[PDB]
RNA sequence: UCGACCAGGA
């Protein structure tokens, strides 16, 4: 139950919740702290690859 | 004599009482606006500490510190730090205070804004001096000393708006009303049996007229005719508070104005 | 913390104009300018007076969030009436009108005796 | 929190111009929601209010002992005395355009608390970092960096 | 975590300051509030997996829920509170302001809708500009008391082609209702459709009402002064009532219903002529209250607040209860030290005859005191029970 | 671009059912018995008591966006005081030769019941309704 | 009066006196 | 500090409860919301 | 307090009067006569919850002591002295309260639980806890800069010295719908 | 803990008037209502600043070092 | 202000909290349930001071 | 770098 039916998980955070008027139903104001620690591993696709160089 | 008209009711050191006839609500109100935030004074916004043997902290003592009123007459005869070209300061965009405090009495010892000094040079410009409206022309009590409670900070005063901090705010309240009578019917009145008699009627009354019951609305009635009063905490003489109100509203219209020529 | 700098209010970035002047798809004659890093202060002022303005058709603006320091203007004219032109008269009437006002209000102060 | 079981945290934080000002040039430094009162039955709150604005008039301490024989009605009578509506409520202009708004404003001061719960004591994410020796999956809580 | 909706996909929109700052429609399905609630954010890794969330899990999905087979998010408080404002005949807005209103629509068609009214002064209706938020080909009829497809009262619903014909706009339209607004446009227009529709009413909506204002002060509280009387002689008839119905009980006259002692059967009148009491002297209230009542406006859009509510604050608080029963005595045959023993009295067996607004007798504030830490008892005994029930 | 109905009333009672700014008004034909009206008039910028010879009108024209002034030199098709814009929501066959027809002008609603302007009446939107005097 | 009858407002006297004499803490110290 | 000092503590008919005893001994709003509700009292 | 039928000139009367309450205030200003004083003199009593069960008490003293042979509406629905039998009167009827409960203005005016709430808010409130707090080497203490004391006041804060180490600050607060936030 | 420098709400600076507020009180003895509109406090924003603060100060100079 | 009260072990400020117990020597009788072969008991709770 | 108690949050 504890270990196997749930877990703690990693790409995760946790913050004080603010209701905003200004945004759409279907977003999620994410404090830029947060945005800055989670991550997405993007692959180098030609596509990206001149975005994704301006990431890095 | 010329568009938006003015008649000065009431005026002091610290205080203006004028009426606004001949303009919009949205200029009335920019000018409000412009005169809380937009004004440039000058304020305490860097504390080097060298001792503190108070009972108080610190950052205390330098927030408390900023809030303190300065001179600021010839402000617009100083740049702004960041528009300088000297690494962090000089006399050309700011003005050192330095204050030292030790309780050499037994009674408690109190450090007021009359015990800041200028050590920088002023070039001949009234700024930095800070404002002491005290009767007995002490002026803001910093912070209290015991025995050897000793207090040595330095103080870089800088220009800046009240929209970056509240301590460059020149004006204390400005109190604002329009349409004493309801005439323009902009409020529907709460009330319990008679709105008229349950409201109290503002001093603005008696510079209009009431409206005479079997009298129909008028739809095509529009708000000019604005009774205000411009408070000055000290920095800026008040008629100042007002007249570079309306200059740096002016000036902010022109940029727009001035930015669509590079366009 | 998350906090942004206070100076972001109206102190511009590395490349980021006062005006962003983009023509509206929607309606003829239109156009949508951004102003950066200004408020009600500037937008309620500027919409007031194109108003006044016959040739203006539809003058309205917003402040879409109040995290940041700027506001979108929609301007509709008469077809010839550049909006851009219209919004150039507008200020020029709220100077002058500015300008009055300091001039009016200077006089009557030295008018009193406190 | 007020003394009443009225908790919030801060939406926004707005500066004194954007701000809706009585025509006397005072301003709110905390906007609470009318929503708030209905359901809650926190009528003290307002009672608190009423009272507090006398109190910072009169310049004369504000009884809200329990059991007593001080009345709203009582209060309002003080109020009006004051030159304000008896009932705490004001007129306000609006912050942005200067436009008088249509309703009038419960208005006064009410003692408010600052509590423990400050958010960046709480703002935490984790993408990848220490794991547990054991069970090899993340390890617990803020404060050793967990998931 | 006890829902479909307890997690829901959004997008991101990174901002300053340290919270999550999320739509307030979206409040219901999470049941959370804003003070100090905390959220958890869990970002996918894979390119499938993020299809996963948007194509499933989408807040926009989520909107009509099939466990109720209705809309589980509607418009909530403030733009709930302000929509039936904006809405009813009286409100009228001019031209200046209804352009901001149109330029606050983001869809909006780039067309300034023909004015309701044009003779002296060009105004619109607060009904027509909210119509600009409403999407073509949306068709609603209601009818509700007399709604007569002339509604005189402004009742029930009637839009046409994405436009309000007649009626107020509360909770039975714009709310999270089974016929209303949101459930149309999610079945008939799709669920992208309507998660914008309640942005759009939410930026007219909120902006109108930063403009017109809305506030709740204790006079929103305070019932007229012969209405006050009638309350107060109303306790007083039901309480000479009781006495009766006690004293002739006391003289053995009584018969008891089935299945109940003449103690039973007797102590369910007291409850009944006391309750029957609150209720009504209630009702005096608001009817007493005027359209003005702020506190009556939050019930009337359905935003926040009851009659019960109102009933409480300015009429009276009435009855308490502990176990079911009115509060017993706990010592002998007295609830307090301060009565004599074998009293049955609507005092005694703690019945709060005073309101919110007039105050509380300190005994009546003790057995209000009993009665509300059995609502505490029951919410932490009883949740863990429920929450089993549910694993 | 033409004229739909005329016709010259007169007022039975105007009611205000908890409105400030809006009243119900019942009329009745002077020209025909069969011709009764019900009409929400904002008594705001039109005040109207009850028996008043009011000249009521409805017309198609004088479909794009609104333009405000100008009309100093525009054909101000407004000979009339009062002049609204709606809608047609209901086509009412309140039996025999008697029609209802109703109108709303963004919540402000309106019902003229009578017989003749059968054909000058259409369920098309497009109707402004004139009051003079 | 030396015997005329206490007030409710009294009440706080004897309450006064009641801490001053006692603390809050009173029952844990003795 | 004032209220950890006169602080009660109850472990273990329906404790839970604010008994009609409790008058004037015990304070009728200062308990735990949940879990130790009406446990832990307050004098 | 104990009650006295034990009253010569009279009825049934409180053995406390106001030469007592007077010969307190002496002692007060005097900052002889103590709480002991009016304990030894036997006009105050100890009584458990099991002695509880063998009195009366009378809430209010002189609202619940004389008799009888217009009204101001305001005020809230009372009771009766119909009792004869009086062998005590409660102080105060605010001393059922604790520490916590009683920091809040008019509880009377709240529904129960609300109060409750406020019973737990109030010790997560920051201020002053101390005034040697600057020479205690606690981990974490959170401190309020400018503490006010409260306008809306018991008269049971005073024996709680809240008015002289407060909980927060006396805000401008305006119960509107601004921007939605 | 000491007068605040400027009221909070409207920012009219009462850190000059607490030495002559608490003098208005004790010498003039005035009674704080009249003495506060006597410094000029109009607002009760200022108001409450004044009338309301505890100078804890005072009590944190009777400790020593 | 420091009311006291507690106590200061190994420099941390710790407070004992009151006890709620049964009364002892105290006479008591009580109904058993429905299924038991006793239908009334009288406990006594004996104990030295 | 291990887990037990206590105190708290929605
Ligand atoms: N012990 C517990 N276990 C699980 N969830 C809890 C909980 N206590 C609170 N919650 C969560 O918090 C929600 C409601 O609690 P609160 O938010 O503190 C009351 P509120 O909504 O602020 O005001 P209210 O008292 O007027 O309802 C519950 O629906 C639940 O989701
Ligand atoms: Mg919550
Ligand atoms: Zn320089
Ligand atoms: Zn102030």
């Amino acid at each position: 139950r504890g270990n196997l039916m749930g877990k703690r998980v990693d790409f995760s955070a946790r913050t004080v919740i603010s209701g905003d008027p200004n945004l759409e139903l279907d977003q999620v104001g994410v404090p830029k702290s947060i945005a800055k620690t989670l991550t997405y591993p993007e692959v180098v696709t030609p596509y990206n690859i001149d975005r994704l160089t301006q990431l890095v | 004599e010329e568009g938006p008209q003015v008649k000065i009711r009431e005026a002091s050191k610290d205080n203006v009482d004028f009426i606004l006839s001949n303009v919009d609500l949205a200029m009335a109100n920019s000018l409000r606006r412009v005169m809380i935030a937009e004004i440039p004074t000058l304020a305490i916004d860097s504390v080097e500490v060298e001792t503190n043997t108070t009972v108080l902290a610190d950052e205390f003592i330098a927030h408390r510190l900023g809030l303190i009123p300065l001179q600021s007459m010839d402000i617009e005869q100083l740049e702004y730090s960041r528009d300088c070209f000297c690494e962090d300061h000089c006399d050309k965009c700011s003005v050192v205070l330095t204050l030292q405090a030790f309780g050499e009495s037994e009674s408690t010892t109190n450090v007021y804004s009359k015990d800041l000094v200028i050590v920088s040079n002023l070039m001949g410009r009234n700024i930095g001096h800070p404002i002491i409206q005290d009767k007995e022309g002490n002026g803001v009590l910093i912070c209290k000393l015991r025995k050897g409670q000793e207090l040595k900070l330095t103080c870089v005063a800088k220009k800046g708006i009240a929209k970056e901090h509240a301590k460059w705010g020149p004006a204390a309240a400005i109190e604002f009303e329009y349409d004493p009578w309801n005439k323009l019917k902009h409020t529907d009145y709460w009330y319990e049996q008679d709105s008229a008699k349950e409201w109290p009627q503002s001093k603005n009354c008696e510079y209009e007229d009431p409206p005479n019951e079997g009298d129909p609305f008028d739809y095509k009635a529009q708000a000019d005719t604005f009774y205000m009063n411009v408070e000055s905490v000290g920095s800026i003489p008040v008629d100042q508070v007002v007249v570079r109100g309306i200059d740096t509203l002016q000036k902010k219209v022109a940029s727009i104005l001035l930015a669509l020529t590079q366009m | 913390m998350n906090a942004p700098d206070r100076f972001e209010l109206f102190l511009l970035g590395e490349g980021e104009s006062k005006l962003k002047i983009d023509p509206d798809t929607k309606a003829p004659n239109a156009v949508v300018i951004t102003f950066e890093k200004e408020d009600h202060t500037l937008g309620n002022l500027i919409r007031a007076e194109l108003l006044n303005d016959r040739k203006v058709l539809f003058a309205a603006y917003k402040v879409e969030h109040p995290f940041f320091a700027r506001f979108k203007l929609r301007i509709q004219t008469t077809e010839g009436y550049d909006p851009k032109d219209a919004l150039k008269n507008a200020c020029n009437s709220i100077i002058n009108k500015l300008g009055a006002l300091k001039t009016n209000f200077e006089t009557e102060w030295n008018l009193q005796t406190l | 929190a007020s003394r009443h079981g009225q908790k919030g945290t801060i939406g926004i934080t707005y500066r004194r111009e954007d701000m809706p000002f009585t025509a006397e040039g005072i301003v709110p430094d905390l906007i609470i929601n009318p929503h708030a009162i209905p359901s809650r039955m926190t009528v003290a709150h307002l009672i608190e209010c009423l009272l507090s604005k006398v109190a910072a008039l009169s310049g004369n301490e504000g009884d809200a002992s329990p059991f007593t024989d001080i009345t709203v009605e009582g209060i309002s009578k003080l109020l009006r005395e004051h030159g304000y509506q008896s009932r705490g409520f004001e007129v306000m202009y609006n912050g942005h355009t200067g436009k008088k708004l249509m309703a009038q404003i419960f208005f006064g001061p009410t003692y408010y608390q600052r509590l423990r719960h400050m958010v960046d004591d709480k703002i935490h994410a984790r993408a990848r970092g220490p794991m547990q020796v054991l069970t090899r999956q993340p390890v617990e809580g803020r404060s050793r960096d967990g998931g | 975590s006890l829902h479909k909706m307890s997690m829901m996909a959004h997008r991101v929109k990174v901002i300053p300051y340290s919270t999550f700052r999320l739509n307030l429609s979206v409040t219901s399905p999470y049941n959370a509030d804003f003070d100090g609630d905390e959220m958890n954010l869990h970002v996918p890794q894979s390119e499938e997996t993020r299809a996963e969330l948007s194509q499933l899990c989408a807040v926009p999905l989520q909107i009509v829920s099939p466990q109720s087979n209705k809309p589980c998010m509607g418009i909530v408080q403030d733009t709930l509170c302000g929509i039936r404002k904006l809405t009813l005949r009286d409100t009228f807005i001019e031209l200046d302001q209804v352009l901001n209103m149109l330029y606050w629509v983001p869809d909006w068609d780039g067309v300034i809708p023909t004015p309701a009214i044009i003779k002296p002064k060009p105004l619109w209706s607060g009904k027509q500009i909210l119509s600009v938020a409403i999407p073509n080909g949306i068709h609603l009829q209601r009818f509700d008391e007399g709604t007569t497809l002339l509604s005189p009262k402004d009742n029930g619903m009637l839009i046409i082609d994405g436009q309000i014909i007649f009626g107020v706009v509360e909770k039975k339209t714009v709310g999270s209702s089974n016929g209303g607004l949101i459930h149309v446009v999610t079945r008939e227009k799709g669920p992208q459709v309507c998660a914008k529709l309640f942005g759009n009413i939410q930026k007219v909506v909120n902006f109108w009402l930063l403009h017109n204002g809305f506030s709740t002060g204790i006079g929103d509280t305070i019932a007229d002064g012969p209405t006050m009387r009638e309350i107060t002689e109303t306790i007083a008839e039901a309480k000479k009532k009781v006495l009766d119905v006690t004293k002739e009980a006391q003289a053995n006259l009584l018969t008891a219903k089935h299945g109940m002692t003449l103690r039973e059967s007797f102590e369910d009148n007291v409850v009944r002529f006391l309750n029957e009491a609150r209720d009504k002297a209630g009702r005096l209230a608001e009817v007493n209250l005027k359209d003005l009542n702020n506190v009556k406006q939050m019930v009337m859009a359905g935003s926040k607040g009851s009659f019960i509510n109102i009933a409480q604050m300015s009429a009276c608080v009435g009855q308490q209860s502990v176990e079911g029963k009115r509060i017993a005595f706990g010592f002998v045959d007295r609830t307090l030290p301060h009565f004599s023993k074998d009293d049955y009295s609507p005092e005694s067996k703690g019945f709060v005859e005073n309101s919110y607004l007039r105050g509380l007798t300190p005994q009546e504030f003790f057995f209000h005191a009993m009665g509300g830490r059995e609502g505490l008892i029951d919410t932490a005994v009883k949740t863990a029970e429920t929450g089993y029930i549910q694993r | 671009s033409n004229t739909l109905f005329d016709d010259i009333f007169q007022v039975s009672e105007v009611d205000p059912g908890r409105y400030n700014k809006v009243c119900r008004i019942e009329a009745a034909s002077t020209t025909q018995d069969q011709c009764k009206l019900t009409l929400d008039i904002n008594v705001e910028l039109f005040p109207v008591a009850a028996q008043d010879s009011l000249t009521v009108t409805i017309a198609s024209s004088l479909t794009r966006s609104w333009r405000p002034p100008q009309a100093g030199d525009r054909s101000l098709a407004d000979d009339y005081d009062y002049v609204m814009y709606g809608t047609a929501y209901k086509f009412e066959e309140v039996s025999k030769d008697l029609i209802a027809v109703y109108y709303s002008f963004g919540g402000l609603l309106m019902r003229l019941e009578g017989n003749y302007r059968n054909l000058n009446n259409l369920k098309q939107e497009n109707a402004y309704l004139l009051i003079r005097r | 009066d030396e015997s005329a009858p206490i007030t409710a407002e009294d009440s706080w006297a004897v309450i006064s006196a009641f801490f001053r004499e006692k603390g809050l803490v009173s029952q844990q110290l003795d | 500090t004032l209220s950890h000092l006169r602080r009660t503590n109850t472990p273990i008919a329906k404790p839970r409860q604010l008994h009609n005893t409790h008058w004037g001994l015990v304070c009728p709003a200062e308990t735990p919301e949940g879990q130790a509700c009406g446990l832990v009292k307050n004098l | 307090f104990i009650v006295e039928d034990d009253e010569s000139l009279g009825h049934k009367e409180l053995k406390v009067r106001k030469g007592h309450i007077a010969k307190l205030m002496a002692t007060e200003y005097q900052d002889e006569y103590t709480w002991s004083s009016l304990l030894n003199e036997g006009l105050v009593e100890y009584i458990d919850a099991e002695e509880e069960e063998s009195i009366l008490i009378a809430m209010q003293p002189e609202d619940l002591e004389p008799a009888e042979a217009d009204v101001d509406p305001a005020k809230r629905i009372r009771v009766s002295h119909h009792a004869t039998t009086f062998t005590h009167c409660e102080i105060h009827p605010s001393m059922i309260l604790g520490v916590a409960a009683s920091i809040i203005p008019f509880p009377d005016h709240n529904q129960s639980p609300r109060n409750t709430y406020q019973s737990a808010m109030g010790k997560q409130a920051m201020g002053v806890f101390l005034t040697n707090y600057n020479v205690r080497m606690d981990t974490m203490a959170n401190i309020l800069y400018y503490p006010q004391k409260p306008l809306g006041t018991t008269r049971a804060m005073e024996y709680l010295k809240f008015r002289e180490l407060p909980a927060g600050q006396n805000a401008i607060v305006a119960i509107a719908c601004y921007s939605g936030y | 803990m000491i007068v605040p420098v400027r009221c909070f709400s409207c920012g009219k600076v009462v850190g000059d008037k607490w030495e002559s507020y608490l003098n208005l009180l004790q010498e003039d003895e005035l009674d704080e209502g009249t003495a506060l509109s006597r410094l000029g406090l109009k607002r009760y924003c200022c108001r409450r600043m004044i009338l309301t603060h505890v100078d804890l100060i005072e009590k944190f100079l009777r400790y020593n070092p | 202000f420091d009311m006291g009260g507690y106590f200061i072990i190994n420099g941390s400020e710790k407070v004992l909290i009151a006890q709620e117990r049964s009364a002892g020597n105290i006479v008591q009788v009580f109904k058993k349930a429905a299924p038991s072969p006793i239908s009334h008991v009288a406990e006594i709770r004996s104990a030295l001071e």
